[PDB]
């Protein structure tokens, strides 16, 4: 990463600094990494975080300089499509089934997050064009 | 028998 | 698959199916032959008669016993006896059923082998065995420790058996029998002026011996008593109707088992040979043989023989070592019954000499497998 | 191996015979970390493996052959969930129906379910007794071989109700109008009274095996029924071990001895008679025999037995009871005599009307005869006792057969019988702390009945594989014939036991000695207990069982002196008694040999027939309804023989699935854009990619077969792919929405 990237990333990091000490929480580290173009899993985030314990994950704060190696470590389409084709073969996906699997398997998200991202993409039958939704969410 | 007696 | 047992006496054949209560066929071991020219052409003559067939006609015939002293003789007649036994009287083919045969303890060794040779070669018997009579008397009596006095026609012998071991060195064979008692009864009856020369009246004398003879509890006083008073005299009706009368003689005949000297026999009597046979055993067992002491066979059947035995062997026993004499009333059949139960035992099924084994070993197989 | 945090395993525990654990670290080749789901963590040790648990979609399924891992814990769980929560009491284990009693009524038996089951295959419906019944009924309709149903277990389990409803099915589907069902159910109290007894572990145990044949005309209308009996435990009459009883009817007499109708029988209390007193346990608690006698009289009236016959029966039983008290004094080793004026003999001779002096003579001497002459010979006190007890057992066995002949008289009907369906009620396996010739016979009978069941299921699978064109060889025919050959055949235990009955002196010690000498080194299935020279062990289809020799030579022996029969035959005081003896070797034959032959007649009855099977199980001793104890239920499941049926199934191909449903369920794994254009060859390609070894799966015309556990492996790889894709989606959407929330922060 060059100086310009480090400056843009630090500025973004400081926007996430809610205490003024130049630091974010570990639980925000993943948010900053994804906002910066990475797509790590929560497991991957904890690994790059050093598998922190609950207490430091919830209250220990790290500055940009400590975050950066973690961003580096995280940094170092056809599968996404087949993954969606698992739940398909007319190119649609039920809204109920996607909601259930997103809220009950894997790294479970909230129902409100899923409703927010899914809002306006499903039709009256309850079908999602998943290729369009995928292109939309990858932009 | 065959000797000492008649049988 | 029931076996056969036929106890080959010297006087009777006893035979039946193994596991029956008592035998079906009992008939005298005689072959009869005619001794006269037949006049009536078309009589339907036939050359020879077996058992009750001969005995029913005996006045026309002469009768040979093919067995003397347990030794089979004139064996073509024996083969006729067996052929009649299986085919006519049992009505059952020998090739379907294994068969068990009985023998006196000590007798010429070849005789078993020839008997076996007949059984396999002539009759194609599936399997065969031979057993010592005084073993079977204990199977019959329900006893595992025993001394057995066994006497019929032909032979007498003692065998001690302790807990299913025989003690061979102690086995005494004594050659007195109902035959020699019969020949003596003839000779002595001549003393009262009756004569019996030939086989056809030998069986009358035998029938007298069976009904009238008895054994004195003490002989030597009663010999004088019957000469002193006639209440011991009794009378019997011959064939052809004339009555005869017999007195002291009727006890005097069976007394000769205890006084073999009268026949001119050198040996001890049955009581003293019984005692000597116990004496040859080791003293650890003599009390147990003294108590469990068993009579066997038809010659024992004379009334009072058991009390005479107990009295006289008491006189040789040391008075502490008490004794008992087991005379069951069946005992004329006991040697058969013990073979009937023996042949029914599962364990015995291993013991049969099979035709396949005889094919291997020849007539010598008997002594090798059997006792 | 495959063992991963996501999986579960069964740990043993003495109080729930298995417990479930979360596997907490992936195994690699000596200790495992196992969290537990009553809120505990443990570490568990692997010895020079715990049985893996089926995936949760499979468990609770209607047929245990669906289960990919087959285990005592898996089976027990699948039964427990269906009984305790779904309240379904019937299960299929193969062909076998397992049944578990509610200790309650249920709706299920209503007529509309009878109609519902009509017109369908046994696999097309959830299991219920009617689904067996109709598979028999339609086989009888379609094919000439008539049918049998077989029901097993402890007597408590509910074999009665399982027959009651099979009958109710047959009548209803036939559309027949009629007594016969009410008659059959009204017969049970006499068949219990004569044929059922208190055993150490059970208050009522059926000690004989009962066959009821339902017959039809050529339009399959029920025309009638008839009753047969087998395997009666004759030895129980004269002998019991501690705290047993003999047959209830004796105690029902003793509980009635004060009623004026029975005054002539001069009965005492149940401690007075040598047969009743010997058990040491007169009264069953909670069961009153005195009232039940009245129900037995009721059943007799409903089966038309005249009161004259009923009184005759009770007087003959009083006969046997008094007979058992007659006592013998020895005079010598080979002689005994009854004393003068002997009181129980005098009462017996009153009850039978027989001349006192003839019974007194014949009970103390035996006749021996030949076609030329006959002898009367004294006998030992031991033999006179054995003769008395044999006469008791022969009287009882003929009384039983005669009462059953009147039950048949009542049940028979004139119409010519086209065909019949036979419901067999029989005892299951038996095992106790002290176990005796009664158990040895029961367990031999169970060995043969289980061989027949093996024969049948092995046939039905070599049918099924030949429909699907699979080679014959793969099904391993398991074979318990070496154990039958050990028990039955000429060297075997029953034969040597009859053989020492006759051998001139014979004893429990010498018998054991002849056993050890013959078998002990020679045999796979025969073993000796270290401490004792008076016991033996059989490695037996359910279990090892120890049997103890001291009982057998007494129990084994029945021999009846013809003269005592030929005395009782003479009496005219009442006409039942000569009826009992209406039409030898049988008088010599030992109890074990009579049992062997009766079992042959039973097996030839069943082998002429096409069976269907039931198993009845008892969840608990206490009769707490809808409660189910793993400890008791496992013991029943072993005695029923479900567990070896399953161990035999696990050898084969337990799991069978259609190409269409396989394609449906694993469309997720199938790479649909790649997949080939037809179901059979594409799914063959897929499975060949997913599993290397064709030994592990077999291709039918319609169904794919797998060995045990591979369905679980498939379900795991399905879960892995599904969840890994799920994670990919989750993180992608999370990163999207967090970018949006950052954009809000920029706003
Ligand atoms: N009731 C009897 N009283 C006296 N002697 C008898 C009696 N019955 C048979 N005998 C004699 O027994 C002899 C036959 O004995 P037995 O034991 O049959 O010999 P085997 O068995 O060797 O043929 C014959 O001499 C016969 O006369
Ligand atoms: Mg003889």
């Amino acid at each position: 990463f060059n100086k310009d990237q480090l400056e843009e990333f630090k500025e973004a990091f400081e926007l996430f600094d809610r205490v003024g000490d130049g630091k974010i929480l570990y639980s925000q580290c993943g948010d900053v990494m994804r906002a910066l173009g990475q797509n790590p899993t929560n497991a991957e985030v904890l690994k790059v975080l050093g598998n922190p314990k609950s207490d430091e994950l919830k209250s220990r704060r790290v500055d940009f300089e400590t975050f950066l190696p973690m961003l580096q470590a995280v940094a170092k389409y056809e599968d996404y499509l087949e993954g969606f084709r698992v739940f398909d073969g007319n190119g649609k996906v039920m809204g109920a089934e996607l909601r259930h699997v997103l809220t009950t398997l894997g790294e479970k998200m909230t129902e409100e997050e899923v409703e927010t991202v899914l809002a306006g993409h499903e039709d009256s039958n309850g079908c999602i064009n998943y290729e369009a939704f995928l292109k939309h969410i990858l932009s | 028998w065959x000797a000492x007696c008649p049988a | 698959t029931t076996a056969l047992v036929c106890d080959n006496g010297s006087g009777l054949v006893k035979a039946g199916f193994a596991g029956d209560d008592a035998p079906r066929a009992v008939f005298p071991s005689i072959v009869g032959r005619p001794r006269h020219q037949g006049v009536m052409v078309g009589m339907g003559q036939k050359d020879s008669y077996v058992g009750d067939e001969a005995q029913s006609k005996r006045g026309i015939l002469t009768l040979k016993y093919p067995i003397e002293h347990g030794i089979i003789t004139n064996w073509d007649d024996m083969e006729k006896i067996w052929h009649h036994t299986f085919y006519n009287e049992l009505r059952v083919a020998p090739e379907e059923h294994p068969t068990l045969l009985t023998e006196a303890p000590l007798n010429p060794k070849a005789n078993r082998e020839k008997m076996t040779q007949i059984m396999f070669e002539t009759f194609n018997v599936p399997a065969m065995y031979v057993a010592i009579q005084a073993v079977l008397s204990l199977y019959a009596s329900g006893r595992t420790t025993g001394i057995v006095l066994d006497s019929g026609d032909g032979v007498t012998h003692n065998v001690p058996i302790y807990e299913g071991y025989a003690l061979p060195h102690a086995i005494m064979r004594l050659d007195l029998a109902g035959r020699d008692l019969t020949d003596y009864l003839m000779k002595i009856l001549t003393e009262r002026g009756y004569s019996f020369v030939t086989t056809a009246e030998r069986e009358i004398v035998r029938d007298i011996k069976e009904k009238l003879c008895y054994v004195a509890l003490d002989f030597e006083n009663e010999m004088a008593t019957a000469a002193s008073s006639s209440s011991l005299e009794k009378s019997y009706e011959l064939p052809d109707g004339q009555v005869i009368t017999i007195g002291n003689e009727r006890f005097r005949c069976p007394e000769t088992l205890f006084q073999p000297s009268f026949i001119g026999m050198e040996s001890a009597g049955i009581h003293e040979t019984t005692y000597n046979s116990i004496m040859k055993c080791d003293i650890d067992i003599r009390k147990d043989l003294y108590a469990n002491n068993v009579m066997s066979g038809g010659t024992t059947m004379y009334p009072g023989i058991a009390d005479r035995m107990q009295k006289e062997i008491t006189a040789l026993a040391p008075s502490t070592m008490k004794i008992k004499i087991i005379a069951p009333p069946e005992r004329k059949y006991s040697v058969w019954i013990g073979g009937s139960i023996l042949a029914s035992l599962s364990t015995f099924q291993q013991m049969w000499i099979t035709k396949q084994e005889y094919d291997e070993a020849g007539p010598s197989i008997v002594h090798r497998k059997c006792f | 191996e495959l063992y991963t945090k996501y999986a579960r395993v069964w740990i043993p525990d003495p109080e729930e015979v298995w417990k479930s654990a979360e596997l907490l670290k992936d195994y690699k080749p000596k200790v495992l970390q196992l969290r537990l789901e009553e809120g505990k963590d443990l570490e568990y040790c692997l010895d020079p493996l715990p049985p893996l648990r089926n995936p949760d979609i499979l468990v609770g399924e209607n047929d245990l052959t669906a289960l990919s891992y087959l285990h005592e814990p898996a089976v027990l769980h699948n039964l427990k969930v269906r009984f305790i929560d779904s309240k379904l009491i019937y299960t299929y284990c193969g062909i076998v129906l397992v049944a578990i009693n509610p200790y309650e009524q249920l709706p299920i038996y209503g007529e509309d379910i009878i109609n519902a089951y009509s017109g369908q295959n046994m696999g097309d419906m959830d299991p219920h007794i009617f689904a067996v019944a109709e598979e028999a009924y339609k086989q009888m309709a379609r094919d000439e071989r008539n049918q049998s149903i077989i029901v097993s277990g402890e007597s408590g389990a509910g074999k009665t109700v399982s027959a009651k409803y099979a009958m109710r099915y047959f009548a209803t589907v036939s559309g027949s109008a009629a007594n016969v069902e009410e008659k059959v159910l009204a017969s049970n109290p006499i068949m219990e009274s004569i044929g059922n007894a208190k055993t150490t572990r059970n208050d009522n145990s059926s000690r004989f095996g009962k066959y009821i044949e339902i017959g039809f005309d050529k339009r399959y209308r029920i025309i009638g029924a008839n009753m047969r009996t087998y395997l009666l435990e004759k030895s129980r009459v004269v002998f019991q071990a501690e705290e047993e009883r003999n047959y209830h009817i004796f105690y029902q007499l003793c509980a009635s001895a004060a009623l004026p109708e029975f005054k002539t029988l001069r009965l005492g209390n149940a401690n007075y008679f040598h047969y009743t007193k010997q058990g040491g346990s007169p009264v069953i608690d909670g069961i009153d025999d005195a009232k039940e006698m009245v129900n037995t009289r009721q059943a007799c009236t409903l089966l038309g037995i005249s009161d004259s016959y009923q009184m005759g029966i009770f007087r003959i039983l009083a006969g046997i009871l008094h007979l058992g008290n007659v006592e013998f004094a020895s005079r010598d080793s080979d002689s005994c005599a009854i004393p003068p004026k002997h009181d129980p003999l005098t009462i017996f001779c009153d009850l039978m009307g027989v001349d006192y002096e003839e019974m007194a003579h014949w009970l103390c001497h035996r006749k021996l005869a030949t076609a030329t002459e006959t002898y009367i010979k004294p006998i030992s006190k031991l033999h006179a006792i054995n003769a008395r007890d044999a006469l008791a057992k022969h009287i009882y066995a003929n009384l039983f057969n005669w009462i059953v002949d009147h039950v048949n008289k009542a049940l028979h009907s004139t119409v010519k019988q086209h065909s019949f369906i036979g419901v067999l009620d029989i005892y299951g396996f038996e095992t106790f702390e002290i176990n005796s010739f009664e158990q040895f016979c029961i367990n031999y009978a169970n060995e043969k009945l289980q061989q027949q069941f093996n024969m049948h299921v092995f046939k039905l699978e070599q049918e099924e594989y030949m429909k699907e064109q699979i080679p014959w060889t793969l099904i391993d025919f398991y074979d318990n014939q070496p154990c039958i050959n050990l028990i039955e055949a000429k060297m075997g235990v029953l034969d040597l036991l009859d053989e020492e009955c006759k051998m001139p002196k014979g004893s429990d010690d010498t018998w054991a000695q002849k056993l050890y000498n013959t078998h002990l080194n020679k045999c796979a299935l025969f073993e000796k207990p270290r401490l004792s020279n008076k016991a033996f062990i059989i490695k037996h289809f359910a279990d090892k069982v120890e049997y103890q020799c001291e009982g057998f030579l007494e129990k084994n022996k029945d021999t009846v002196y013809e003269e005592q029969i030929k005395v009782l035959k003479s009496s005219k005081k009442f006409k039942l008694l000569p009826e009992l003896f209406q039409d030898s070797k049988e008088h010599k034959k030992t109890v074990g040999h009579q049992f062997r032959n009766s079992l042959h007649l039973l097996m030839e009855t069943l082998n002429a027939t096409t069976p269907h099977y039931v198993r009845c199980i008892k969840p608990n001793d206490f009769k707490f309804p809808f409660t189910f104890d793993e400890k008791r239920a496992v013991q029943q499941l072993r005695a029923c023989g479900v567990l070896e049926t399953i161990r035999i199934s696990a050898a084969g191909f337990p799991s069978r699935w259609t190409y269409q449903e396989f394609f449906s369920r694993y469309r997720v794994l199938m790479k649909q854009k790649d997949v080939l254009s037809d179901r059979k060859q594409t799914c063959k390609n897929v499975l060949e990619k997913l599993i290397l070894d064709k030994d592990k799966y077999q291709f039918g015309k319609t169904k794919i077969f797998f060995r045990a556990g591979q369905v679980a492996y498939l379900e795991k790889i399905r879960a892995d792919k599904l969840r890994a894709a799920c994670i990919r989606i989750q993180k992608t959407i999370r990163g999207w929405l967090m970018r949006k929330k950052y954009m809000r922060m920029r706003r």
